[PDB]
C-alpha cells in the first residue's frame, strides 16, 4: 500500500549573513563564517547538536568588529537533535 | 579583507 | 593522525548520556560499518564577469577536510553555472549511497545577490543565479526519497546583498 509523508521535512540552513548583508572572505585565511564553523564543528560536534552549534557560532560574531555579519539558520524543518557523534 |  | 583529524570525540561514556537524556528526540545513526555517508561542496572561485574569490581555496581544503572528519565522502565541485549547479545537484539527489546513509551536508560557495547564489557566468545585464529554493526543491522528499526522514544541512558562503549590516547607536 501507500502511505503519505511530508514533503519538506528534516531540513536546515545556515547562511554567512542575514538578508540584504554582505559576508566577508580574506585571501589568506579564508572566508571568516566558514571558518568560523570549522572551528565550532570541531570543538562541539561531540556534545552539542548541530542547531545548538549554529546558535553558538551565531554568538561568536555578536560583536561587529570593522567587518560585521551575523549567520542566520533558515527553513528549520529539523523534528530531532542532530548530533554527529564523532568517533561513531 | 573582502566581501563575497 | 586519525580520520577524525582535529574534530574532538565523544566518547562512549559521553554519547550514552547523550542517547538516553534525549533519546526518543534524536536522529538516529547508521552502523559505521556499512554506512556510505555523503557530502556536496560546490565552490565558485573564478568568474567570466565578478571579481576572483580569492581564498576560496583555504574555505574548499578546510571544509573538505571537517566533512571527512565527520565521516562524509566529499564530492568537490568547481567553477559551476547556475544551470551546472542544477544539474550537479540532480545526480547527488540520485546517489544510490544515500539509501545506505543517515544524513547529508551540503555546501555553497559562491558571490551572491539578495535573491541567491551567483554561477560563474552572472552578470547584471545576464543574470546566473541558483535561488536556495531550488535547492530545497531538489532535496526534499519528492525528489530525494533516498533521504526522507534524515537530516540535510545545507551551508551558504555567500553575500546576500551589497549592505554592510550594521546600524550606529550612540555610546
Amino acid at each position: 500500500a501507500i502511505k503519505k509523508a511530508h514533503i519538506e521535512k528534516d531540513f536546515i540552513a545556515f547562511c554567512s549573513s542575514t538578508p540584504d548583508n554582505v559576508s566577508w572572505r580574506h585571501p589568506t585565511m579564508g572566508s571568516v563564517f566558514i571558518g568560523r564553523l570549522i572551528e565550532h564543528m570541531q570543538e562541539y560536534a561531540c556534545s552539542c547538536d548541530v542547531e545548538e552549534i549554529f546558535r553558538k557560532v551565531r554568538f561568536s560574531f555578536e560583536q561587529p568588529d570593522g567587518r560585521a555579519q551575523m549567520p542566520t539558520t533558515e527553513r528549520v524543518t529539523l523534528t530531532r537533535c542532530f548530533y554527529l557523534f564523532p568517533g561513531h | 579583507f573582502l566581501t563575497d | 593522525s586519525g580520520s577524525e583529524g582535529n574534530v574532538k570525540l565523544c566518547s562512549l561514556e559521553e554519547a550514552q548520556r547523550i542517547w538516553k537524556q534525549k533519546s526518543a528526540e534524536i536522529y538516529p545513526i547508521m552502523d559505521k560499518s556499512s554506512r556510505t555517508r555523503l557530502a556536496l561542496i560546490i565552490c565558485n572561485e573564478e568568474f567570466d564577469s565578478i571579481p576572483r574569490r580569492t581564498g576560496a581555496e583555504v574555505d574548499i581544503t578546510g571544509m573538505t577536510m571537517l566533512l571527512q572528519n565527520l565521516g562524509y565522502s566529499v564530492d568537490v565541485k568547481k567553477n559551476l553555472t547556475a544551470s551546472d549547479m542544477t544539474t550537479e545537484l540532480e545526480a547527488f539527489a540520485h546517489r544510490p549511497e544515500h539509501k545506505t546513509s543517515d544524513s547529508t551536508f551540503l555546501v555553497f560557495m559562491s558571490h551572491g545577490i539578495r535573491e541567491g547564489i551567483c554561477g560563474k557566468k552572472h552578470s547584471e545585464q545576464v543574470p546566473d543565479i541558483l535561488q536556495l529554493n531550488a535547492i530545497f526543491n531538489m532535496l526534499n522528499t519528492k525528489n530525494c526519497p533516498s533521504l526522507k526522514d534524515k537530516p540535510k544541512v545545507i551551508i551558504i558562503q555567500a553575500c546576500r546583498g551589497d549592505s554592510p549590516g550594521v546600524v550606529w547607536f550612540k555610546d
